[PDB]
């Protein structure tokens, strides 16, 4: 349930998946 | 909702694409 540790992974996954389209990361 | 949706349960690359620009 450590969202901060989870978020670190999420951002790396989005980097790979989104590639050149990029993304907005909002910790809502 | 990405934190809610993908931290408790595993998200596929298919689900993750919904969050791209
Ligand atoms: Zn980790």
């Amino acid at each position: 349930v450590n969202q901060h540790l989870c978020g670190s992974h999420l951002v790396e996954a989005l980097y790979l998946v989104c590639g050149e389209r990029g993304f907005f990361y909002t910790p809502k | 909702g990405i934190v809610e949706q993908c931290c408790t349960s595993i998200c596929s690359l298919y689900q993750l694409e919904n969050y791209c620009n």
